[PDB]
């Protein structure tokens, strides 16, 4: 019950790693649709994929932080 | 770099000139060519022309059809209809004959006189965009 | 085809209404050249 | 002992021979022997080149080594098993360090507080908040090294399982082959789908990340 | 000019004639007159040219003959698509175009 | 020749250096590396044109 | 069950935050193929893209509002 | 059982966000691509926005106040 | 057991409705991209974007319906 | 166990409708950003529609049985 | 417990069913959305709709096996 | 419990599947948007939808080695 | 309650990968259809559709250990 909970409950934390996953795709997904109509890469567009790479990997970070506090 | 072809029946200011970018009133509404804007073809709206030209410049245009021509090349072409600078559009005319104009539409009744009235009330509309 | 090519109007159609539409706007000035640049001495015939 | 003892000598002496090889055929022979083998380092000089300096030639063969020795020991975790589950996970774990360590010798190592400031001041990480920046620095650095080491063992992963999977069919239909042969030929295949391209995509990632570096360096 | 020499069997195969473009010139404005016109017949693309004096230079000019398509369809072929955006709209409300401005422009010459 | 049967002995000797294999995640992955050979011959074939003659060439 | 159910249901609060983190991908490649075809960079199209993301992150705090109200 | 299944039965429907979370990064999305195309966008595009992310956030509005009636 | 499991079946069955929140700005965002290639606002698009936004809304009643069963 | 796990095993077959409700969202959606094309409004575009949200609800109607299946 | 798990475990493959409906969506969406750009309506096209809708439901056929199993 | 939440963890593994059939519809629906835009349907672009199904069944093929491992 | 509830942390771990499997069927599909725009396809943005499988299944290699973790 003490060491089950927290066994079971940093499991369903580990769930929130599917926004981040697929959000990751698609902001790299409209960047290769986007430097398809060209021609910007190097700066503006593809400096912006890590712009907004940063702001979905940051729920994913908020995601791994729940699961890692049941687990230590 | 992008070649800029900018002309009029009446003008050409600017023949295929290393403008960066013509952010253009295609028919697509826009469509801002880019240097690294692949080859395309299009038709000319009513609207603005603002060429950013690798110079430090946007210059500022209005136009009223045509075609535009982006080719492979790095050339670009507008090829407007009527081609202006705003600098040569009349506000207050605008205004004023976008009342009558709208007040045409009023009275328009062929689909086409509809779609003329509206042409012209909404040319007024894309010359009031920069008027 | 809207209301430029309508169900039918030419793009010239449309267009040179256009493009006229902004002549009429403009200042007069300009205009004066304008129906100058835009005769249509274009007398007709089919033959 | 010498199980380990013997594994880590090897995966050294088949990176070494390479290693060895190429700096040798700068003049003789080459016979069939020479020439043969600077093939291997003109795929390496041609395939990895193609991608790198980009960076600068200064650090393009410092990776390099890193990405045949990624590759090589991926390939010595390839043949061999059982190996994956142990070896090439105490290996991931060894490869652990230096994932962290290949940030660390010009990233954390110059500015581990903010080697990000070499990586990417503004964009992972936002340039206006300090926070983000430490933030991000972990999903481009803590959690992408811990990432990059997961990465090399999915590969594991996907390479165990097809052996493992595997492995499942055949004791689960150990007739010889039979029935299992239909399953194990995709499980087969699933090796190629799994190890042969995640194998792939994670020295993709040890390029990309020493591309960021080296891009904004 | 034109309805002048024209009469080969070109009397019944005169589609239109346009007329007066000189004296007093032509413009733009004439030539989209003959453009939108032309366009409506069943006649359109029949391949054949458009002829006309292309002025050279002062002392030379060169009459000239095109190949004159309108046909959005083999405009579907080929490069068509590679200077992307088309539409038998946008191609067409250019083939018009340039019909228009060639129009113009070959009379001009 | 002689650097495929090094990579063979290279395998065995991992293959013997565990705990249990089965029959089973062996013969997996021995189809996985067998399927890779014909592939890899009729690409063989052509690598070699590449790789010498661009030792030559440079 | 009072302290055991507290463990394993701040974590189910947790997947929450995967429609925070999959529509920032959302909000930010719609934004990327929205400069693509330009030119409004700084103002109007950049600015309508953070007022996008505090209204996509918002499902995500009040989300950790939840979850860290199940264990604190 | 009664008190212990109310703490892990709000919890699962906090997950019910996530529709809300990616819906409204899909519709001010649209939106920063629609404004890209320009022109109507004073009244017409934003003022349909706001129709959109009401109607997107009324799904959030009917799952906030599920897992507020399990809690007290 | 009987009045612990009706706790946590409506929690689940609350999960349930995240396909129409999403689902509601998918449809009332290919409209807000509809009218920006424009004319047809309160004529065909906006009028179908109602009978796409009851389509939707209804697998979210028939959610809230389950949800409501496992309640009284 | 018997008499509770299955109220608690309709509610996670419940979310099986979170794909016929976004599946609807994106199917009735490009039915509106495609009519912005036009003019295929009956007989093709929409008649398409109605074989679109036809395999869309049929993955909510096996969903809707199968939480049936754990209640009567 | 051994009769208990069998009836939470059969819904929670039902979950597995909002892939395959969505993916359906998307499908049928950009065939919707793909003969809007003509003329090839027979074959190509919406003959590849089902081409894409068969790999697309054999992710849902394969899971509500896997929730069959756990109740026969 | 040891020979239960074997069934009720094996059927958790199969709601990751649901990016397995969502994947699909979106690699091939933009394989059905592409090809729309013509003329490489023989090879280069459905060529490549052949290497973007495999890429998204992995990851479908992964999570029902987790189910398989949990149930048998 | 140690040995039952490892079994359940490693099944809602799985369910990390839905948007590892989804997310590499956006940029696939955002490079099956921004190859069609053309013509840097064998350099470029095929070049740039691996840097986005990979950052995909980062969160599916990062989900996958946590899986990996409670089992052994």
């Amino acid at each position: 019950i003490d060491t089950a909970a927290k066994f079971i409950g940093a499991g369903a934390a580990t769930v929130g790693v599917a926004g981040s996953g697929a959000g990751i795709g698609t902001v790299f997904g409209s960047l290769i649709i986007g430097y398809a109509r060209n021609p910007s890469l190097k700066q503006q567009l593809f400096s912006y994929a890590i712009l907004g790479f940063a702001l979905s990997e940051a729920m994913g970070l908020f995601c791994l932080m729940v699961a890692f506090l049941i687990l230590f | 770099q992008m070649s800029f072809t900018f002309a009029s029946p009446t003008q050409v200011f600017f023949n295929s000139a290393n403008v960066r970018q013509v952010d253009v009133p295609t028919q697509t509404g826009a469509f801002g060519i880019l240097a690294a804007h692949v080859p395309t073809l299009q038709v000319l709206r009513p609207g603005l022309v603002v060429v950013h030209a690798e110079d430090g410049t946007t210059s500022k245009y209005f136009v009223s059809s045509g075609s535009v021509t982006v080719n492979a090349d790095s050339s670009v072409q507008l090829l407007a209809e009527e081609a202006v600078t705003l600098d040569m559009l009349d506000l207050g005319a605008a205004k004023a004959n976008l009342e009558k104009a709208q007040s045409e539409l009023l009275g328009a009744a062929d689909e086409a006189t509809r779609a003329e009235i509206q042409i012209r009330i909404e040319a007024n509309e894309a010359l009031v965009k920069a008027l | 085809v809207a209301y430029w090519r309508q169900a039918g109007l030419s793009y010239i159609r449309y267009s040179q209404i256009c493009a006229k539409a902004v002549r009429d706007a403009l200042k007069t000035e300009f205009k004066a050249n304008a129906m100058k640049t835009s005769g249509s001495t274009i007398k007709i015939v089919k033959v | 002992i010498t199980p380990v003892i013997l594994g880590l000598p090897l995966v050294t002496l088949i990176v070494l021979f390479p290693s060895l090889l190429f700096p040798t055929s700068n003049r003789l022979v080459s016979n069939r022997f020479v020439t043969l083998q600077q093939w291997m380092l003109q795929l390496v000089s041609k395939q990895m080149m193609s991608i790198h300096n980009s960076k600068g030639q200064t650090w393009t063969l410092m990776l390099m080594s890193l990405i045949l020795f990624i590759g090589s020991t991926n390939l010595l975790g390839l043949l061999p098993h059982s190996f994956t589950p142990t070896t090439q996970l105490s290996m991931n774990l060894g490869m652990a360090i230096p994932l962290w360590a290949g940030a660390v010798i010009t990233g954390f190592r110059n500015k581990t507080k903010a080697s990000l400031a070499h990586f990417l001041p503004q964009g992972t990480p936002t340039p206006l908040i300090p926070m983000l920046v430490i933030i991000e620095t972990i999903s481009l650095f803590i959690q992408p090294m811990a990432l990059a080491v997961r990465l090399t063992a999915n590969i594991t992963a996907g390479h165990l399982l097809i052996h493992l999977i595997g492995g499942a069919t055949l004791a689960l239909m150990s007739i010889s082959t039979t029935t299992a042969l239909i399953t194990f030929t995709i499980l087969i295949l699933l090796t190629i789908l799994e190890f042969a391209v995640a194998m792939i995509q994670a020295y993709v990632f040890t390029l990309l990340v020493s591309l960021y570096l080296h891009d904004n360096t | 000019k034109i309805r002048s020499i024209l009469h080969r069997t070109h009397s019944d195969q005169f589609l239109v004639t346009f007329k007066e473009v000189g004296r007093r010139p032509p413009t733009f404005g004439d030539a989209s007159v003959i453009a939108l016109e032309l366009l409506n017949s069943g006649y359109e693309f029949d391949e054949g040219s458009i002829i006309f004096n292309r002025f050279r230079s002062v002392i030379s000019y060169k009459t000239e003959e095109k190949p004159i398509f309108s046909l959005d369809t083999i405009s579907s072929a080929e490069s068509m698509s590679i200077y992307d955006d088309i539409d038998a709209d946008v191609l067409r409300n250019y083939q018009e175009y340039s019909l228009a401005n060639i129009i113009y422009y070959s009379l001009k010459e | 020749p002689y650097v495929l049967g090094t990579g063979l002995i290279l395998y065995l000797l991992s293959k013997e250096i565990y705990v249990i294999t089965p029959e089973t995640f062996s013969a997996i992955s021995t189809i996985g590396f067998l399927v890779y050979i014909v592939k890899k011959y009729g690409a063989s074939v052509g690598e070699f044109a590449d790789k010498l003659n661009e030792q030559k060439i440079a």
